[PDB]
């Protein structure tokens, strides 16, 4: 309870973490920590009753947040761990479920079978792209499919599990954390082509309320990396 | 023989630094003085050798009466008693000779008759810093520093009279005490000009000859 | 340049009473006033070195006030030697400008 | 610095890392990583630098003009050499482009 | 020689250190090691045969100089000390001395008698201001008085011995190097509305060649911020 990080204060009251590693530390690197390590609260979605679902990707989400979005212009290399926290508040009187993923390289699908999607399309800057319950047609150019019963990828919404996640459901949870280690082919890469996660959150039992109630539930996301490390002089 | 030239024996004398006049009748009579050691000449020179100062302070207070025309019929006065109050930084200030601010009780005022010793009274040092400060390169108006601030005093009469007129005068004398010094600077070569800044106008080294050999 | 205005510049009264001499200037001066005396015969000699602030050597006859861009001169007993022309000048800006002169005499 | 040794000047030597500009000035070349070069003291300056398979700049700047006695030319030049400071790691031989022949050499 | 401060390199080759004592450390403040020990090197100013002296405020000539220029704006207060490398290069066929000054709380008057200097006049931007042989008139409202035999205070310039200096001799010497504490009478003060210190360079014997030599000879200032401390969260 009543974590801290930096100039950054978030109270909570179990945790999943990755692959079961820890995020740990490694010409010569140099190691940022009073610069990175706060806590980075995005602004909040807000869960209707016909809500669809929301992705962020994770070193996209944070380009324009302080301090961590200088050290990407500045230096050419970097590696990263995260620490996600997500929590939605609701009353007794809500119902609903939601799925917690955290996918490392999910390339997307365009809505046309020739093209690829474009680049704001994919992420938008500390915004949540949304997912939606129809399909986009062929005749729409660089737009990403975004067919929620897919995920965007091609596959299978319920097999979704396999990947580090955890379940919210506001008869019992309310509250979920996810501890991201650092996944790639190679030691350091360039932070700006490529988008090594993503967290994706997709209702899988709807919204439902009485007459009276909030006809909303907002979703509150706050992020930290943890031992990051940059490749300069 | 080495010793009179210490920073004690050096600035730790007395001098004359005010003089004013003030009457009882005139319902604008009182004295005003703001401390400070810029007004004269030559203890300003002493002071201004280094740049920050760190001194206790003592004033004495000589003060006479004279007796003005007044109309006829036999004026007989008993004796004269004086208030010298002091105004610690921050504090009310009178206007008037009849004010709520002389009967304040933060503001500690000595009460002297006349034909006894004259009123001296002591005053710590007074300020945030941890020094005085003789020269200021920077704004508060450019080069004033705001924080060495001693105080104001203020006199005047507490006996009412009618039967005759009767003006004052009063000589403050100045002696610090317990005095350090640090970062030493050269004296002084042209005249001072104002009393809040350095201006001046320029003048030559020194005297001059008409040769070189 | 400042332009100190005596608009009187002609004054009349006896022996033993109390006379106001007044110079306005253009704008703010700021206490930075100083009054002379010239007698008759060509001498002229510096009374008040600010707004009230006497001169050493001049008799306590004499008294300033004023405050922005209203100041006086004040002499509550007049004598024999006191007729004289006084000036004012300031000392704020450049260059120094004097004001025009008072002349003083007796009534009857 | 192969000048004569009567003259004197300085040098700035900028280095601007993968992924920064060039610097377009005297002032935020100075800002960088540099090495103030002072000829009349030593004539060999050695600045070690990776290079990995933008990627870097070298430039470099007047920071004081050369002075110079009368009798003495002012117009100097400079070498640059390059070597190779620790041990590489070279793989995947390839041919060179440099070289290719049309007929057989007779 | 060749010593190094961060990612700046300069080359040496006798050091006067303040008034004997060391530039050392002490709510609670924070210091910055690595954002402000490097070499700013300022421009160069060109020694001509009548030229006429020039001078820097010192925690103003560093308030565009990269890093340390933006501490000053973010942090209220802060306390430095400094560490000045002075080095004209001439040949041995020039001629001329300089002193080298560092003059702590060097309060300047104003051309006219009641006005005080205005913010310009005192100190440019990196950039040097100069004294002058012949008087300012008191025509002039806000400008500094730069007659250079009274060294701007109102004081004989022979006298100017007293504060931490060294001279330059170009028979014999070439460089200087002051190392200046920090003097102030309150442990901490804020860096835009107070210049504690002013280095000045006067050249008591003039420059001097003959006709074939080089007409100026540069002057190169290099500071470095040593043992610097802001107050701050």
């Amino acid at each position: 309870r009543s974590i801290t990080l930096g100039n950054s204060t978030i109270t909570t009251q179990n945790v999943v973490v990755g692959y079961g590693v820890w995020p740990e530390y490694l010409d010569q690197p140099t190691q940022p920590d009073v610069a990175t390590c706060r806590f980075y609260t995005l602004e909040s979605v807000q869960w209707m009753k016909n809500s669809a679902g929301w992705w962020w990707k994770l070193p996209d989400a944070l380009s324009q947040m302080g301090l961590f979005g200088q050290n990407m212009q500045y230096h050419y290399l970097g590696r990263t761990g995260y620490t996600i926290h997500v929590q939605c508040n609701a009353s007794k009187f809500h119902q609903g479920c939601l799925l917690v993923v955290c996918v490392p390289e999910a390339e997307m699908g365009c809505s046309n079978l020739n093209n690829t999607p474009e680049f704001s399309e994919l992420s938008g800057g500390d915004s949540a792209r949304m997912f939606t319950d129809t399909q986009v047609g062929e005749s729409n150019a660089k737009k990403v499919q975004t067919a929620v019963w897919n995920a965007g990828m091609g596959v299978g919404v319920g097999n979704l599990t396999i990947f580090p996640h955890q379940w919210i459901n506001l008869r019992t949870n309310n509250s979920a954390t996810l501890v991201m280690p650092y996944i790639n082919s190679v030691p350091m890469d360039n932070m700006f082509r490529h988008n090594n996660l993503t967290l994706m959150i997709i209702p899988f039992v709807p919204l439902n309320y009485s007459e009276g109630s909030s006809p909303y539930v907002p979703i509150t996301v706050t992020i930290a990396p943890m031992c990051a490390e940059y490749n300069g002089l | 023989s080495r010793s009179e030239s210490s920073i004690e024996n050096f600035l730790c004398r007395s001098a004359c630094v005010y003089y004013a006049t003030y009457t009882n009748n005139s319902k604008k009579g009182f004295a005003e003085w703001v401390i400070n050691t810029r007004q004269v000449a030559q203890l300003r020179r002493k002071l201004e050798l280094f740049t920050y100062l760190r001194f206790d302070l003592e004033l004495t207070f000589v003060i006479t009466s004279a007796q003005q025309p007044s109309t006829a019929s036999s004026v007989d006065a008993p004796v004269q008693t004086h208030q010298i109050m002091y105004v610690p930084p921050g504090g009310p200030v009178p206007t008037k000779v009849k004010d709520y601010a002389w009967q304040t009780s933060t503001n500690p005022s000595v009460f002297w008759t006349e034909g006894n010793a004259p009123p001296r009274m002591s005053i710590p040092f007074i300020s945030i810093g941890n020094a005085y400060s003789c020269f200021y390169d920077g704004w508060t108006v450019y080069g004033i520093n705001t924080l060495n601030n001693m105080g104001t005093l203020y006199m005047r009469h507490v006996n009412e009279a009618g039967q005759g007129p009767i003006k004052s005068t009063v000589r403050i004398y100045f002696k610090p005490k317990h005095v350090k010094a640090w970062v030493p600077r050269p004296p002084r070569l042209c005249q001072y000009e104002k009393q809040k800044n350095v201006n001046f106008s320029p003048i030559g080294v020194t005297t001059s000859r008409t040769d070189i050999i | 340049d400042i332009q100190m205005t005596q608009t009187k510049s002609s004054l009349s009264a006896s022996l033993g009473d109390r006379v106001t001499i007044s110079c306005r200037a253009s704008q703010d001066i700021s206490n930075y006033l100083n009054w002379y005396q010239q007698k008759p015969d060509g001498s002229v000699k510096l009374l008040i070195y600010y707004t009230s602030t006497l001169h050493s050597g001049v008799p306590s006859r004499f008294s300033g006030s004023g405050s922005g861009t209203d100041y006086s001169l004040t002499i509550n007993s007049l004598e024999q030697e006191d007729i004289a022309t006084y000036f004012c000048q300031q000392g704020n800006t450049f260059p120094f400008t004097f004001g025009g002169g008072t002349k003083l005499e007796i009534r009857r | 610095f192969c000048g004569s040794a009567m003259a004197t000047g300085k040098f700035l030597l900028a280095y601007s890392p993968p992924g920064a500009g060039v610097p377009k000035n005297r002032k935020d070349a100075m800002l960088g990583t540099h090495v103030i070069w002072d000829v009349g003291l030593q004539s060999s300056c050695v600045l070690c630098v990776p290079w990995i398979s933008a990627a870097g700049y070298v430039t470099c700047w007047y920071q004081t003009n050369i002075v110079v006695p009368a009798d003495v030319q002012s117009s100097c030049d400079i070498l640059c050499f390059v070597s190779a400071c620790n041990d590489f790691s070279v793989r995947m031989l390839k041919d060179t482009p440099f070289i290719r022949q049309d007929t057989f050499y007779q």
